[PDB]
């Protein structure tokens, strides 16, 4: 009943998340940074992670061909909150989703090609993958890693 | 404050449905206008070819207005491959 | 207070659209079951009050080693008790009950139009292209009737 | 039936994290592993799959023990 | 020296023309065989359905021979998605 | 004695052939004047009998650069006899092009469109190009010989 | 007819190398100018950012000379994404 | 004199189309005789230096795979010409298709862009160097040079 429910909320919550973190867009997002992961960023309660990402081509005619958004996730009150920009520059509030209730704690890691890494400070190129790892009241820890698009941007 | 967030939701739906009609033809990009009902209310849109200073791609701005004399609550510029 | 409770319908809204944007502007052109279809649309359809919808559509570029190069989901829309639900689908060939999003309460109707290069009509049986656009009408018991237009992708399959 | 739709959407995580390690540098061998998920040991293996010169193929499937028979397998495709 | 230079090109060239025509609709790959004059010779050719280990692509072959019966000049394997 | 004649004929063929193919799997949906995409017509290109014209792929630009790809444009014709391969740099150009002989004794220069059910003999649909593409050479001394290319898939509006 | 058609041969290969060293480093877009040497002749280059009135393309010139007054032989503008 | 001058003009724009059409199009793809690209002396059997290198020969029509067509190409001297040797297939076991591009070049060189400078030799066989400079002496006009841009991209 309530475990099914609660199976269910997991599943829409990591269908969100793939949709998110396999189209991280190699763009700078401004506070100016590739991937902002910090201790209360978007006012999480703890840690916070923001980037842009691809949101859809446009038709064949139109130049881009394809329009990038930005994303974010935190935690707020042990929710998993999803947070969303049309815009990768912008001025404002994004449109909340909140995602996965009892979530204790949030942690992102970086592969940097050889181990995995804590922080990624490097602007220049994405890092190769990406794991976001979940603490749950009930089900304790799952992650997911997330292979990133390949490619440098100039100083 | 949700009167207005309304309008501004409502009239970028129409500048994003008539940015649509612009791009299933877009060879024939002309300066245009018309009406769209949308939530109740009428929308007055029109689209106006913006001038470039290169051959490659051609502009259009898609504004939505209240009325057909106000001023827009929203534009948006596009783009359109001039030779794709 | 009462503006409290209209904040959070036009945040719902919001969050509706941008969940319809990333779906149906990103349309594949796939054959999904269901004798296959590319657009799947018929009073009932996945168990809809009313209209329903179905489509395949592009879920993510794979990383640059991998073929293929885009992995096609599959997605629908249907109203259940005047509730907008989006259903998804991790393979577009799926025995599997699909994934739930209950994304609009209090819409009373879906109706999808197709245009065919010269009119809007309300049936797609072409099964070898996808239509040039697609008009998505939600008609919500506060707003009314509301529109979303969506270009398709070019391309013709093979008979 | 909660008890084996969570053991599906668990193992299922897995073989995506594996499929991903993968990807990272293909150029391919048989490997297995233990990856510890919602509180359980997964037993994950890697298998190259036979196939034409353009593409490489691997299997990747979970198992509750390493005598076991997979809960899920995963194929993908790399580029030669 | 030559002459087999230009059975080698000619063969080859009908395999190409051939080839073409599957790719125009390969999604009726069915094995056929027919003839083709090129440069003043009839070539034999044949088009083979290659099993693979996947779903994504298809495979077949086109083989390029002096006779119904002789061994190809030439044999070109070719994938559709 | 000539063998030699013989084998520089051969390879002669081989790299009118190379050329070809590089041209012709190469066609760009890209309209030219003097305003269509396939230009086929007597005397085109000052040719003694038919030429052929057409905008073609000629590279793709670094990863920096808008557009991707440059667009270049050619054409074949015959003169006395002989197939000549004409380049130009940019497809809208005021006059000559950069002239390649490209192989001695060709009888006749023909090419037919394949519009998905049989082959024909003009191409005038100026928003699609023809499926397929039948080049056929008539040498004098190895007969007619012919090769058929795909085109990219697309209509112009 | 042909030292005229030299020097447009000549100097439109070093707008071309001069446009693949921009191209290499283009966010740098910054005006330039130098020397190259081809076909016995010193030849005097110019790079120059061009205004633009959208936010999507940089542009620039390339332009070659006999001398650092003379007027251009060529001048080839190209566009760089953003 | 003016037709033969005016002739020689013509053969050089001819080289320099052909060069382009190959330089600009090199492949990020190893080739055997694995290197990206061969530079070493007497290759092809060049009586100096010779380049060879795979590239994108043309894109295959759309419901083909692989959707690029690669072959391999290679530049050398012989007897003070320049000459452009080409294969089908960048895999090939052994003569290609010659093709005399230009008379009275007394010299080809390759020098290699590191991003900072240029360089005599490409030693690095998983990634291509960012640019590339062609170098031909010319026994009437002296040394004519194109700089050439690659693809971005490593192997492993
Ligand atoms: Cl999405
Ligand atoms: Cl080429
Ligand atoms: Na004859
Ligand atoms: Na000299």
């Amino acid at each position: 009943q309530e475990r099914t429910a609660r199976l269910n909320e997991l599943q829409r919550a990591l269908v969100m998340m793939d949709s998110d973190f396999r189209q991280i867009a190699l763009r700078q997002t401004r506070t100016k940074k590739l991937l902002h992961w910090a201790d209360y960023l978007l006012d999480s309660d703890n840690k916070g992670i923001m980037f842009a990402r691809l949101g859809w081509h446009n038709p064949q005619q139109q130049f881009p061909r394809g329009e990038v958004t930005k994303v974010g996730y935190r935690i707020k009150d042990e929710r998993l909150e999803r947070v969303w920009w049309r815009y990768p520059d912008t001025p404002q509030e994004g449109v909340v989703t909140p995602l996965l209730s009892d979530v204790e704690e949030l942690n992102v890691r970086f592969y940097d090609g050889k181990q995995w890494i804590n922080e990624w400070s490097n602007e220049l190129t994405l890092p190769a993958a990406i794991s976001v790892e979940l603490t749950l009241k009930d089900y304790g820890k799952i992650a997911r890693t997330y292979l990133t698009p390949e490619g440098n941007l100039q100083k | 404050t949700v009167g207005y967030l309304e309008q501004k939701m409502f009239a970028a739906m129409v500048a994003d449905n008539q940015m649509a009609m612009v791009m299933l033809n877009p060879k024939n990009l002309k300066a245009s206008n018309g009406e769209e009902e949308l939530a109740g209310q009428t929308w007055y849109w029109k689209v106006a070819p913006v001038a470039t200073t290169q051959p490659l791609l051609k502009a259009f701005d898609v504004s939505v207005a209240a009325t057909t004399q106000a001023s827009p609550i929203i534009t948006v510029r596009s783009y359109v491959a001039s030779e794709n």
